[PDB]
Order: structure tokens, then C-alpha cells, then sequence
């Protein structure tokens, strides 16, 4: 998966 | 296995502490973010006043968020360049929290820093590569963005770039050079994936410092360690709990204060401070102490 904010 | 039990005698730092120098305990995992960087002079995103978020209205962009996202960087790189430019150290000090890593690995306790701080500082602290899972990657090196191209940059080379206030261009081919982070939008480097699936089979200790837990999959990470291993938190507030409303719908959340609390402890205060008081239940502390300031002595005279 991609860097992300939840 | 799966089992939750108790390894700590109690919920506390000096628990953690007779813990670490119990036998069970001989591989650390450290989990970091920016606030081990904010006494370094980086701001982290989150903090109320001196975080990012707060500060970044000039740049006229849609949502403090956007100038880190990959889209909008693809779109226009030079308010990213303009803003490293505002943001970078003219000295680049590791804090004691970056040295209490160091002092882990110089004990042979280091299993692995994975941070998602891209400033460096932890190599400066004397991490090595090996040590290292830089999640979000680095500032370190700069790669031109071209598939066929693929030129490598030191960081000496971006830095006159990003302080020239040119954006950086590669000198075989002209494209973009980006510095090797990993922009909001972005994969992982895949060494964070096999790191992870190996490193979390034989961790005795989380150290969790300086981050709120809100970057996936870089917060995920606490709910790879088996359940009974105990996991530190130093932090200015806590961090990682299960929100009571995504909790309800189909990994293993802190839970620090609730009835069923057996492994997980919090420390609040300043990670320079904490890390400080931990290195002195373990009898580090002067160690540590002569570890900084001869460092620090070190860099003040380049
Ligand atoms: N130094 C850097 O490389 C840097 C700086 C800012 C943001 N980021 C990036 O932005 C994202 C933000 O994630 P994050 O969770 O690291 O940051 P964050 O801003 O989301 O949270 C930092 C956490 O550390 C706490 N904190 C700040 N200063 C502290 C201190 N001195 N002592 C103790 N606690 C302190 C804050 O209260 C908060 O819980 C990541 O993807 C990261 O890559 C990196
Ligand atoms: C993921 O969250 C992407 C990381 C972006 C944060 C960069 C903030 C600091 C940049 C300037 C520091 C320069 C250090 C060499
Ligand atoms: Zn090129």
C-alpha cells in the first residue's frame, strides 16, 4: 500500500 | 505464540527498564517520527503553534496537506523546493533521542530504527543503513526523475540547488531530480515490506517515539509485533490507541490505561527528556550524556 493519513 | 501475556513486573518506565536488562530482552525495535526531530529545530505536521500544518497558509495551496502529496508535486515541484529551502537546518544536530538509538546499537540491542523522519539525523547519530528502515525515505540521496536515467545526487548537491533557489535538474538529461522521499501518494521502498516481515518474528521491545501514528502503513507496524511483547511510547501525548468508532468494524491498538492494559506503557513528556530518564534506570545515563556533548562538540567545530 501508499503513504497515507488515516 | 498469540497468547497475551504480562512480561513486564509493572506499566512503567522503571518496569521497561528491568525489562530491558532482563535476559528475554535482546532485540530492540525502535518506531520514530518527527517529534524526535523537533528539538533538532524540524517541525513535525501535528503540533498546535510550531507544526507545519499551522504555517504554511503563504503557499497558497488547496489544504496544508497538498505540498507533500505526490500529485501536486508532479503538478509543480517549486513550492516543495521553496519550502525545504525555508525548513533546512544550517546545522544538522542529532537530539539525545537520536543518540539513545545510538547507544541501543552500540549495546547490541538494535534490531532496527524504522523511522519516518527524512532529515538524516539518525545517520548522523551513527545508525548505519543496516539499522535503518527509512519508511518514508531520505533527503540523503536525490535521484533524477527519468526512468532512463536515474542519475544519483548527494545531498550536498541538492542543498545548493534548494538554497540557489534553481530546481534541481539533472546535468545528463535535464529532468526533475527529486530528493529520494516518499511523497504522500508514493509506494514504500520495498526494504520497509521485507524488513517488517522478518524484524517483527523476534522483537522483544517497541520503543515508539515521537509520532502520532496517523501515517499508514508506517503506523501498522505496532500491531505486527507478537502481542506479548512489551511496547514503550515516549511521546508529548498518547498515540496509537483504537479510535472507539474504526475500532468497531472488522491489529492490535495501544492500550495503555484500560482494564484489560498488560504490555503497553506511556511516557509524556518531551522524547529528549524521557529517553534521558529511561538511560538512567539503565545506568546510561553518563554514557549517554558524554555520548551528546562529544558529539555535539564535534559537529559545533566543522
Ligand atoms: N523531521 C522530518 O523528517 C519530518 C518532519 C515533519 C513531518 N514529517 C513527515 O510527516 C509525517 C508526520 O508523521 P509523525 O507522526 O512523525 O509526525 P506528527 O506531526 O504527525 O506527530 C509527531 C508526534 O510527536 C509529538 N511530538 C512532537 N515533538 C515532540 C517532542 N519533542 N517530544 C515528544 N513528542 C513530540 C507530537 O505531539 C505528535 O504526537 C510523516 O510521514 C513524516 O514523514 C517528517
Ligand atoms: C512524508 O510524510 C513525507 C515527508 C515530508 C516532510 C518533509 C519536512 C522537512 C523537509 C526539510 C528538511 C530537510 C532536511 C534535509
Ligand atoms: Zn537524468
Amino acid at each position: 500500500p501508499r503513504k497515507q493519513l488515516a | 505464540g498469540s497468547q497475551k501475556e504480562r512480561l513486564l513486573d509493572e506499566l512503567t518506565l522503571e518496569g521497561v527498564a528491568r525489562y530491558m536488562q532482563s535476559e528475554r530482552c535482546r532485540r530492540v525495535i525502535c518506531l520514530v517520527g518527527a517529534g524526535i526531530s523537533t528539538s533538532a529545530g524540524i517541525p513535525d505536521f501535528r503540533s498546535p503553534s510550531t507544526g507545519l500544518y499551522d504555517n504554511l497558509e503563504k503557499y497558497h495551496l488547496p489544504y496544508p496537506e497538498a505540498i507533500f502529496e505526490i500529485s501536486y508535486f508532479k503538478k509543480h515541484p517549486e513550492p516543495f523546493f521553496a519550502l525545504a529551502k525555508e525548513l533546512y537546518p544550517g546545522q544538522f544536530k542529532p537530539t539525545i533521542c537520536h543518540y539513545f538509538m545510538r547507544l541501543l546499537k552500540d549495546k547490541g540491542l538494535l534490531l532496527r530504527c524504522y523511522t519516518q523522519n527524512i532529515d538524516t539525523l539518525e545517520r548522523i547519530a551513527g545508525l548505519e543503513q543496516e539499522d535503518l528502515v527509512e519508511a518514508h525515505g531520505t533527503f540523503y540521496t536525490s535521484h533524477c526523475v527519468s526512468a532512463s536515467c536515474r542519475h544519483e545526487y548527494p545531498l550536498s548537491w541538492m542543498k545548493e540547488k534548494i538554497f540557489s533557489e534553481v530546481t534541481p535538474k539533472c546535468e545528463d538529461c535535464q529532468s526533475l531530480v527529486k530528493p529520494d522521499i516518499v511523497f504522500f501518494g508514493e509506494s514504500l521502498p520495498a526494504r520497509f515490506f521485507s524488513c517488517m516481515q522478518s524484524d517483527f518474528l523476534k522483537v522483544d521491545l517497541l520503543l515508539v517515539m515521537g509520532t502520532s501514528l496517523q501515517v499508514q502503513p508506517f503506523a501498522s507496524l505496532i500491531s505486527k509485533a507478537p502481542l506479548s511483547t512489551p511496547r514503550l511510547l515516549i511521546n508529548k501525548e498518547k498515540a496509537g490507541q483504537s479510535d472507539p468508532f474504526l475500532g468497531m468494524i472488522m491489529g492490535g491498538g495501544m492500550d495503555f490505561d484500560s482494564k484489560k492494559a498488560y504490555r503497553d506503557v506511556a511516557w509524556l513528556g518531551e522524547c529528549d527528556q524521557g529517553c534521558l530518564a529511561l538511560a538512567e534506570l539503565l545506568g546510561w545515563k553518563k554514557e549517554l550524556e558524554d555520548l551528546v556533548r562529544r558529539e555535539h562538540a564535534s559537529i559545533d567545530a566543522q
